[PDB]
């Protein structure tokens, strides 16, 4: 089973099992065991663009966990603090896109 | 705060205490939680924090 994703450097090393990072949290889980393993090189001559890849996103304010092999692709609605946002309030949107 | 040759230590007792206040703050970076799961954190009693 193989996937593919483009991450920074910083995140590389979190693609390592039983451990919390940026990308080990609600946005990816993987499973612990991980009888396979992970390949990655650099690709600072093609994905980057002088323009500015803003383009890329990543949800990191996702609400609830996230278990080994699931999928996150939705609205994701943000809905926090001590009252309902319900999407048009305003303050406390922090939307999880970046 | 202080710098890190003179912490602040604090004693917290006698209260009760949950989980949401701590998650008050978005831009958590070293969440590493050593000891007790992070998910749960809660429903159960610390003898002193």
């Amino acid at each position: 089973y193989a996937d593919s994703f483009v991450i920074r450097g910083n995140e590389v090393s979190q693609i390592a099992p039983g451990q919390t990072g940026n990308i080990a949290d609600y946005n990816y889980k993987l499973p612990d065991d991980f009888t396979g393993c992970v390949i990655a090189w650099n690709s600072n001559k093609l994905d980057s663009k002088p323009s500015g890849n803003y383009n890329y996103l990543y949800r990191l304010f996702r609400k609830s966990k996230l278990k080994p092999f699931e999928r996150d692709i939705s609205t994701e609605i943000y809905q926090a603090g001590n009252k309902p946002c319900n999407g048009v309030a305003g303050p406390n949107c922090y939307s999880p896109l970046q | 705060f202080a710098s890190v040759y003179a912490w602040n230590r604090k004693r917290i007792s006698n209260c009760v205490a949950d989980y949401s206040v701590i998650y008050n703050f978005a831009p958590f970076f070293a969440f590493k939680c050593y000891g007790v799961s992070p998910t749960k954190l809660n429903d159960l009693c610390f003898t002193n924090v």
